[PDB]
């Protein structure tokens, strides 16, 4: 291997007002929108959950 | 403290509103359930 | 029990309540006497114009106010303990009665001799007879010989319960797998009521405990009787 | 039983610690990080509070081993004193990041 | 950069009074009232 | 613009996805204990993953790529940390207690003895002799590892590291093992319970500790660490430290003493 | 002989509260000793004491249960 | 832009201010709670059904009235607020997780709302007992719930816990010691560390009865060999720290509000303040069996912690009586703060006078689970931590929106509130030492006179909880904007205006080592 | 203690390198050595229907209920006893 930590460091430094969460790249965004939509969603699920539960089924 | 006199005073008019608004905001919802409250023990 | 508008405690049934009293009585009168200095003080500070905002020293005041409220506790300590060591005090009993809390009533055991148990409810507020007290009465009261040292042991069979006899100075809680001890001797014949001290589920607050203090004689009768 | 490869901070840092670490070699302190030590804080040898705009904060413990910290502003133009003990204290404005 | 200043460091808006009354009133007011239905919803399942 | 050391840290979604991570995991939890159903669950452990992972691939970028961490805010990381730990060490002790007061006073139900009465403990002079000597062996290796990193020798830490990695894997393999040769399960009682749990948290710990550890050492593979600055290295060995120290009061109350 | 039993007296070996050590410890003595009795040629009315005091101390229920269990041969404790 | 301020923040503001929000929420639901419990005592007989609704309200009271109001406002709240500012910090030390820390009480209370929705609920008592709490006597899961919420609640406090020590330790001026920091700094960072040691216990407890519940294992079931017992023990071991932990914050608050007032530029005896808050922190971590006076155990150990608990009294006495020295002389602004401060120094000395009643295993063999106990703790909660809650609140609002409140009307909500928690918890002395039980859903009629003129100061704090509503709204309907604020030599939150900036201290104080 | 040994001049990685090729790992080895002996499937005892152990409060959340989450056939009995 080699040490790239300059390349990076110029990448996150790149001054293209980014936060750091996406600064590097497409592809933060895509685990980011994953990771948003499936906390989202299964939190519409739990409450579903909590809903159907909240009642007998005697 | 100092302050500004208010930007968007509140007359006693005014007032009197909020703060019925305010109270039943509180005793309405509750108020109802509380009435019901024998036709919810035995249904 | 409690009569309406009360405002201390039940009257002392126990030489242990008695007791109880007596040292309540020393213990709340420096209670409200320092709550009461506080509030004195408090409006000594609010009811005056003169003025010294400059710094005030406290390495000298602070000695005051940290050895007198010491020795203040001390004053509760003392009587506190010595009549917790009492209550643990060797006594040698003259009768044994085990007590089971269940979920919703009370079962009592006297095994010394014969195999005497039975099952103890709270009359439901629809079948009290004249006179008889709401939430307070019970079917099958505890029978016991005034003037006598008994050892009650108070345990479980199901959640926890505990068992409270107000009047005479009693509270021991019912452990499911353990079997607590505690002394009671009642002062005076009669009849001492009591409820269960440990939330319990659903009727908690519907299954008290009632005892009926006569004399040996009619205690021995009775136990014959109840087999 | 010995080598190397692994860079050194010198190599490394960058960003703010870099700057840090550059500032401290030649016994600058352009991000507060030591406490300033007071001057005799007269009228003619004031304590210098530098500072990036007109003003700062300055927080006076007028005696050593005093609890109370006196808290002001500290504007640029005449040397302004402590409210309790007096000491004066001027602004010495700009640059830092050249 | 963030609004700074009176009435813009907050989540809700405080322009106009009365949508603030609204706004307010059923924040409080749902919160208050939650645990009534919540009886309620316990007393109607037996 | 600023004239301070500190860290202002770029808003960000974690502690979002994070804390809603943990909603879906208890849940997930109560939907499997009660009406049998993992779907929750499974949300809930993969979402935390990810917001983990990012959560932390984003405290590489401020530090090793931005440059953030000045000593200041490294200072307060070294708190954070032994702060941290000291918490874990009391949850522990939570479980310590249980032992303690479960096999101090052994009631009827057992027979008023410990071991109770048809337990058969595991050999302490065996796989748990062992177990006691691999962590201990993992405390030296990681020592040798970072006395290799402050001299700035990348083979031998690398070398170190992974040593000490493969140590902890192998007492989770032990454990493993240990755990299904167990006559005992965890439904036998206090015993089968004060000791799966406890041994079994500290398993756990050893699993995310050896993880910490696995990323530290890809962290050196692409030379993030300075001789000088390798806090994240740091923390983990801390970490690695409580763990291993953990186990030294387990092995000596629950399979030596506790036999 | 020797009795004259009105209930189970202090014991020094058990002066707290909790008693569950009391009641389990003459239990087991009684089934001990009836055992000793039982099996070497001898009278069980040697053991009366703790039969007495176990009575006095022990809940029904877990004398019951105890009993159920040396039965099913499934006692925890050593008799 | 809204999001990521808000759901995104690494502002300690703003994340107070999410507190602030959660927390005034959160009291909503727990006078709610706290209605419905006054209204079935409020007459003889059954109004809601018995004791398991009645219980299953007895216990959300509790958990809603603390750990989603009191920790959330005085901590997360007026602590992320004030904190910083008051040793001139740019924000916390680690702004992010502080976020998390936020994030997870709505969960938390999620989870707390949908235990009483499933099933029967948890009527349990706060305290989560068991065999009570049990599969058996509460299968189903409704108790899991419960418990889950007191882990997310748990996990949040503890990080929150580290974020303002590493803070309060590692972002101070250079020049300035921990002796130079503010009484309210103070009492955070020792309540932090409080909350450090005591949860994680508390998490192992309720962790044990978890399992018991679904995992089989017997750790308070005494068929395993388990003890019921060791439950409590876990549990009060961690319970009274959070006493303390509750009240701490407001003493901080009491400290800063007296000596404003009071025209001071410092408290009196500072030194002795300190003392005092960390020995307190410290023997109320060597008390908790006081909570276990009846299960029966040795008369040896019965005897220390009746020694034990009362020496608390000493240290807690000279905050009291500083708290008086720093009136002394002052000059005197009756504002309504300084009323809620003088409030909460006369009630919260009665609270705690009797809680050194309590502090008799004697004694407390008659008072333990009678109202003697309820009155007590709701002298020192809802009125003590209260009380500095609402002093707090309109003393430093300005400081928060930059407007003013009407005075006159926060004068009057104080006078209400006054009358009603008195009227309310002072008769429930009577029914304590009369022998009634806690957690009962009806009582002997001897018991019926106090039950019902408590029942009737529950309503007049309810006319002042609403009102205190309006007030608020009020202040933001008329927008009277602050322009000067006396005493900012020694009261350094408020030195960058109200509101201050987003972005605060970005430059450093300069503070003088000498 | 001081243990057995002596180093201390300086503390460095070459002398930690020497402990974990000298002390720790060769413990490692004998300690392998002795539980890969010992060990061997210890005749699994009688079985009894104790009341205290094989506990079933709540049926477990996986498999058919009954069965722990590490079940050994050769070793843990169910409720009713050992498996064929
Ligand atoms: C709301 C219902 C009131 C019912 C009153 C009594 C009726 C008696 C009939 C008829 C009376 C005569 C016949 C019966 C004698 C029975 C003696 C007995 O068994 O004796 C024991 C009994 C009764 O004790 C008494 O001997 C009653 C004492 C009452 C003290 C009241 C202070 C009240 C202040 C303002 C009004 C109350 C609300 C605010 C209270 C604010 C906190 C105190 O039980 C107690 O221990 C109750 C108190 C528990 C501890 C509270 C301690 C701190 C309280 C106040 C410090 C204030 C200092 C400044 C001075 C006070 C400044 C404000
Ligand atoms: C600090 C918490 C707290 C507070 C403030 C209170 C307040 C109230 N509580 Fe209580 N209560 C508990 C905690 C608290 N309580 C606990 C732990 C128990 C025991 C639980 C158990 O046994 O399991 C208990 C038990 C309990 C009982 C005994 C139940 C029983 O034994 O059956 C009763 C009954 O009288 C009661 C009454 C009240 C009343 C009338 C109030 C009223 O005084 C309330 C009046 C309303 C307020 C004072 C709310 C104000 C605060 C806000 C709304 C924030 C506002 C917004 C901003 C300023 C930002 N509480
Ligand atoms: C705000 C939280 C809070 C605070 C700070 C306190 C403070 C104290 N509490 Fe507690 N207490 C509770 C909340 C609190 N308490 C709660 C919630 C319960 C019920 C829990 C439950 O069951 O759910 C309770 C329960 C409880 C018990 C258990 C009783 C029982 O269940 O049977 C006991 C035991 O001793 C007690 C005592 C004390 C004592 C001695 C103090 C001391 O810290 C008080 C010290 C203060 C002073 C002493 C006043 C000032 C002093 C002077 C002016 C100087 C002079 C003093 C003398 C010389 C006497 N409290
Ligand atoms: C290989 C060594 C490492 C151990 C962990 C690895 C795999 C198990 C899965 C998760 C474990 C994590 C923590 C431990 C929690 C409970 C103890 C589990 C320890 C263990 O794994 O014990 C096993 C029981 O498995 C059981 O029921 C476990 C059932 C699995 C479901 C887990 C239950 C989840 C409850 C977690 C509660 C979370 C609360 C934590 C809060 C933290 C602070 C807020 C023992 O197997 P057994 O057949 O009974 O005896 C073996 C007989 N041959
Ligand atoms: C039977 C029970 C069973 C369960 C047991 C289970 C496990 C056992 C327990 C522990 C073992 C585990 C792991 C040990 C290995 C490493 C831990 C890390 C320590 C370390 O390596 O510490 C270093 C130095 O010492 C320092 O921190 C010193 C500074 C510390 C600061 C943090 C503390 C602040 C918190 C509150 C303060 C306390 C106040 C004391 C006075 C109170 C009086 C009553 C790092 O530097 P730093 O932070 O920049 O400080 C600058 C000061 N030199
Ligand atoms: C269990 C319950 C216990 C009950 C509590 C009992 C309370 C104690 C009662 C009395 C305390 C007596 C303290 C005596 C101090 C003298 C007061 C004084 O006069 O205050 C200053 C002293 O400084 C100083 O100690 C600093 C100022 C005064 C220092 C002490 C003041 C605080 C006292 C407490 C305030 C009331 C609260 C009491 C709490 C219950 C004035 O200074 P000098 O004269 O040098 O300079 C002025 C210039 N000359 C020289 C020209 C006059
Ligand atoms: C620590 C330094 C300060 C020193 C002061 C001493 C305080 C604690 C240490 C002492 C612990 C050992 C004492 C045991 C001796 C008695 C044996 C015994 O038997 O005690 C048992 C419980 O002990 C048990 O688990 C005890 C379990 C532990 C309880 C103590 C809680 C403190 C833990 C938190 C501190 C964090 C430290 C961080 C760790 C690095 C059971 O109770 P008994 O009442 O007997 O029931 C029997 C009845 O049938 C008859 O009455
Ligand atoms: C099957 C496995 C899944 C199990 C779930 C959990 C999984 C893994 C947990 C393992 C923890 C991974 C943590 C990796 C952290 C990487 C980020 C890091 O290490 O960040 C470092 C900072 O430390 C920091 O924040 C320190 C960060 C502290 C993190 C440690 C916390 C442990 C988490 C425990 C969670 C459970 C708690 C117990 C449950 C009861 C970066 O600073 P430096 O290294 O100095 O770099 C800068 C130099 O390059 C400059 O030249
Ligand atoms: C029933 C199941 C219950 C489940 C509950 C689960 C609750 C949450 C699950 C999701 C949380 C995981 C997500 C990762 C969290 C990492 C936090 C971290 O690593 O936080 C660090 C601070 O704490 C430090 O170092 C040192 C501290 C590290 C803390 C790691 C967080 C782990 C969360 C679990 C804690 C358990 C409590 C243990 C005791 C029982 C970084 O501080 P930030 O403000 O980020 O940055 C500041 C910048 O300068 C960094 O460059
Ligand atoms: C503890 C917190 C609560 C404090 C006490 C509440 C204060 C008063 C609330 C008033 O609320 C109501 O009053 C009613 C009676 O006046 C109701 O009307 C009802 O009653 C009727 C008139 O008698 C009918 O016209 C309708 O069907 C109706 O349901 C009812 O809906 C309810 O909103
Ligand atoms: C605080 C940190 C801790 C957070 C909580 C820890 C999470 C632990 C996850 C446990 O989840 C599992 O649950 C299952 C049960 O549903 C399994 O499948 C099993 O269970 C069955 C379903 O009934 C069977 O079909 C199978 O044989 C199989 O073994 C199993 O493999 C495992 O992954
Ligand atoms: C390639 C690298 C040398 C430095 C560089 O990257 O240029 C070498 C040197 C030392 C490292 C190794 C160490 O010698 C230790 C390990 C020993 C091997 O048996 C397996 C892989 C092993 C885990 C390592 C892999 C290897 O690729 C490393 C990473
Ligand atoms: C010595 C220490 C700090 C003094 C300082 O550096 O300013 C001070 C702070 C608080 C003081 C303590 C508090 O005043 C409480 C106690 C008061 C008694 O007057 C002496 C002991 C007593 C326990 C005090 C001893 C000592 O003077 C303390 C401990
Ligand atoms: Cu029995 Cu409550
Ligand atoms: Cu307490
Ligand atoms: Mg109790
Ligand atoms: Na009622
Ligand atoms: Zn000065
Ligand atoms: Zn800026
Ligand atoms: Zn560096
Ligand atoms: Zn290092
Ligand atoms: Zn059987
Ligand atoms: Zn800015």
């Amino acid at each position: 291997f080699e040490n790239r930590v300059a390349e990076k460091q110029k990448l996150f430094q790149e001054d293209n007002g980014l936060p750091v969460h996406l600064k590097g790249g497409a592809t933060d965004n895509i685990l980011y929108r994953v990771t948003m939509t499936l906390c989202l969603g299964g939190t519409l699920y739990s409450l579903y959950c909590l809903g159907w539960a909240s009642f007998p089924h005697k | 403290i100092t302050a500004k006199p208010a930007k968007t005073p509140t007359s006693p008019k005014e007032q009197a509103i909020g703060l019925s608004v305010t109270f039943l905001s509180f005793l309405l919802p509750a108020g109802w359930v509380l009435y019901h409250l024998d036709n919810y023990k035995k249904s | 029990m409690a009569y309406p508008m009360q405002l201390g405690f039940q009257d002392a049934t126990s030489p242990i309540m008695e007791e109880l009293l007596h040292f309540h009585d020393h213990t709340l009168m420096i209670v409200f006497l320092i709550s009461s200095l506080v509030l004195y003080i408090i409006s000594l500070m609010l009811t005056t114009k003169l003025t010294h905002t400059s710094t005030m020293d406290a390495q000298e005041v602070e000695t005051i106010w940290t050895i007198l409220p010491a020795i203040i506790l001390i004053l509760i300590a003392l009587p506190s303990l010595r009549i917790l060591y009492m209550m643990d005090e060797i006594n040698n009993p003259s009768l044994t009665v085990k007590t089971m809390g269940h979920q919703w009533y009370w079962s009592y055991e006297y095994t010394d001799y014969e195999d005497l148990s039975f099952d103890s409810y709270m009359i439901p507020t629809s079948e009290l007879k004249p006179g008889e007290l709401r939430l307070l009465e019970v079917d099958n009261r505890v029978v016991l010989p005034m003037e006598m040292t008994i050892r009650m042991l108070v345990s479980s069979e199901d959640v926890l319960h505990s068992w409270a006899v107000p009047s005479l100075g009693l509270k021991t809680d019912a452990i499911p797998g353990r079997l607590n001890q505690t002394t009671l001797m009642s002062s005076r014949p009669g009849l001492y009521y009591g409820q269960c001290s440990e939330i319990c589920g659903s009727n908690h607050s519907f299954m008290p405990i009632v005892l009926e203090l006569v004399p040996l004689k009619y205690f021995e009768k009775w136990s014959a009787s109840m087999l | 039983a010995s080598g190397g490869g692994v860079p050194t901070d010198e190599e490394q840092a960058t960003g703010l610690e870099r700057e840090v670490m550059l500032a401290a070699r030649k016994g600058q302190d352009p991000y507060n990080i030591l406490a300033p030590k007071a001057t005799s804080g007269t009228k003619e040898d004031p304590n210098l509070v530098p500072s990036i705009t007109n003003k700062r904060i300055v927080g006076c413990i007028c005696e050593e081993d005093n609890s109370t910290v006196i808290w002001f502003w500290l504007h640029k133009g005449e040397a302004q004193r402590c409210p309790s003990c007096g000491t004066h204290y001027k602004l010495v404005p700009h640059q830092l990041a050249h | 950069h963030y609004e700074e200043g009176p009435g813009k460091n907050i989540p809700f808006s405080v322009e106009n009074k009365w949508r603030l009354l609204a706004m307010m009133t059923l924040f409080f007011g749902s919160g208050f009232a939650a645990p009534f239905f919540i009886v309620r919803h316990q007393l109607l399942k037996k | 613009h600023q004239t301070h050391a500190y860290h202002m840290v770029n808003p960000s979604p974690w502690p979002l996805t994070g804390a809603l991570s943990a909603l879906l995991m208890t849940s997930g939890l109560t939907m499997w204990f009660h009406f049998n159903s993992m779907t929750l669950l499974m949300i809930g452990l993969t979402t935390n993953m990810l917001t983990m992972y990012q959560w932390w691939r984003d405290v590489i970028r401020e530090s090793t790529f931005q440059g953030h961490h000045t000593p200041a805010v490294q200072k307060g990381l070294r708190y954070g940390m032994i702060l941290f730990i000291i918490s874990e060490v009391l949850f522990f002790t939570g479980f310590f207690w249980a032992f303690y007061h479960s096999s101090l006073a052994p009631t009827p139900e057992l027979g008023g003895c410990w071991p109770p009465t048809g337990i058969h403990p595991l050999n302490p002079l065996e796989v748990p002799l062992l177990n006691t000597s691999v962590l201990l062996a993992s405390g030296v290796s990681i020592t040798w590892a970072h006395h290799s990193l402050m001299e700035g020798d990348r083979k031998h830490m690398l070398q170190a590291l992974f040593i000490t990695i493969t140590l902890g894997v192998y007492f989770t393999l032990l454990q493993a093992s240990e755990y299904y040769e167990a006559p005992f399960t965890i439904s036998d009682g206090v015993y089968g319970s004060t000791f799966f749990v406890a041994t079994g948290f500290h398993g756990l710990h050893v699993i995310i500790g050896s993880t910490f550890l696995i990323v530290c050492f890809f962290r050196q593979l692409k030379f993030h660490f300075t001789s000088n600055h390798h806090f994240g290295f740091e923390a983990a060995a801390w970490y690695w430290h409580f763990v291993d120290v953990v186990w030294l009061f387990l092995y000596v109350s629950i399979y030596w003493w506790g036999s | 002989k020797i009795k004259n039993y009105q209930t189970a007296p202090f014991d020094s070996r058990f002066p707290n509260q909790n008693q569950t050590r009391n009641c389990w410890q003459n239990y087991l003595d009684f089934h001990r000793c009836e055992k000793a009795m039982t099996a070497k040629g001898g009278d069980v009315s040697v053991c009366e004491w703790y039969r007495r005091v176990y009575k006095s101390l022990c809940p029904i229920s877990w004398v019951s249960t105890w009993d159920d269990r040396r039965a099913e041969g499934t006692f925890p404790g050593k008799i | 832009m809204f999001i990521n301020r808000w759901l995104f923040s690494t502002n300690h503001k703003d994340i107070g201010t999410l507190y602030l929000l959660f927390g005034a929420w959160a009291g909503m639901v727990g006078t709610a709670l706290s209605l419905l419990i006054r209204a079935e005592l409020g007459q003889p007989g059954t109004l809601l059904g018995d004791d398991q609704i009645y219980n299953v309200v007895v216990t959300a009271h509790a958990f809603v009235m603390i750990f989603f109001m009191v920790m959330p406002i005085m901590i997360g709240g007026f602590g992320n607020w004030l904190v910083p500012l008051m040793i001139g910090a740019p924000d916390m030390a680690f702004p992010r997780m502080n976020n998390m820390s936020f994030w997870l009480l709505p969960p938390s209370f999620l989870l707390l709302l949908a235990s009483s929705m499933v099933e029967a609920g948890a009527g349990t008592g706060w305290t989560v007992y068991p065999p009570l709490a049990g599969n058996l006597a509460h299968a189903g899961a409704s108790v899991d719930l419960t418990i889950f919420s007191l882990h997310l609640a748990g996990v949040s406090s503890i990080l929150g816990a580290i974020n303002f020590i590493t803070t309060i330790i590692n972002m101070k001026p250079p020049a300035m010691s921990q002796y130079q920091t503010p009484l309210f700094v103070w009492s955070v960072m020792i309540t932090a560390v409080l909350l450090l040691l005591s949860l994680p216990v508390l998490a192992a407890g309720i962790t044990m009865l978890l399992t018991d519940r679904n995992l089989n294992t017997t750790f308070f079931d005494p068929a395993g060999g388990g003890d019921p017992i060791l439950y409590q023990h876990l549990f009060w071991f961690f319970g009274h720290p959070e006493v303390y932990i509750l009240i701490l914050p407001g003493f901080g608050m009491i400290s800063h509000i007296v000596t404003y007032y009071s025209g001071k530029k410092e408290p009196f005896g500072y030194m002795g303040m300190v003392w005092a808050m960390m020995s307190i922190g410290f023997l109320g971590f060597i008390v908790w069996a006081h909570h276990m006076f009846t299960v029966g155990m040795d008369v040896d150990t019965r005897a220390y912690f009746t020694s034990a608990t009362m020496i608390i009294a000493i240290p807690t006495g000279v905050k009291v009586f500083s708290w008086l020295a720093t009136l002394h002389g002052g000059n005197i602004k009756w504002s309504p703060a300084m009323m809620w401060a003088l409030g909460f120094i006369f009630l919260f000395t009665v609270g705690g006078l009797t809680g050194i009643v309590l502090a008799n295993s004697s004694l407390d063999i008659v008072l333990h689970d009678t109202y003697y106990v309820v009155a007590h703790f709701h002298y020192v909660l809802s009125m003590g931590a209260v009380f500095a809650i609402m002093g707090g609140f309109v003393h430093w609002f300005p400081l928060f929106s930059g407007y003013t409140l009407n005075d006159t009307w926060a004068k009057i909500h104080f006078a209400i509130m006054f009358v009603g928690v008195n009227m309310t918890f002072f008769p429930q002395h009577f029914l304590g030492l009369s022998g009634m039980p806690r957690r009962y859903s009806d009582y002997p009629d001897a018991y019926t006179m106090w039950n019902t003129i408590s029942s009737m100061g529950s309503f007049i704090s309810l006319t002042a909880v609403m009102l205190m509503v309006f007030i608020i709204w009020e202040a933001f309907a008329s927008k009277r904007e602050v322009l000067t604020v006396d005493l900012t030599t020694t009261n350094l939150e408020w030195l960058n205006g109200c509101p201050p900036p987003y972005h605060t201290f970005e430059e450093p104080t300069y503070v003088n080592l000498k | 203690a001081s243990a057995a040994k002596g180093d201390h001049g300086g503390t460095g990685a070459r002398t930690w390198r020497f402990l974990t090729f000298g002390l720790a790992l060769p413990s490692v080895a004998l300690c392998t050595l002795n539980s890969w002996l010992h060990s061997g499937h210890r005749e699994r005892p009688a079985f009894i229907p104790y009341h205290h152990l094989r506990i079933r409060t709540k049926p477990f959340s996986w498999g058919d209920g009954n069965h722990t989450f590490f079940h050994n056939p050769r070793v843990n009995p169910l409720p009713t006893g050992y498996e064929k």
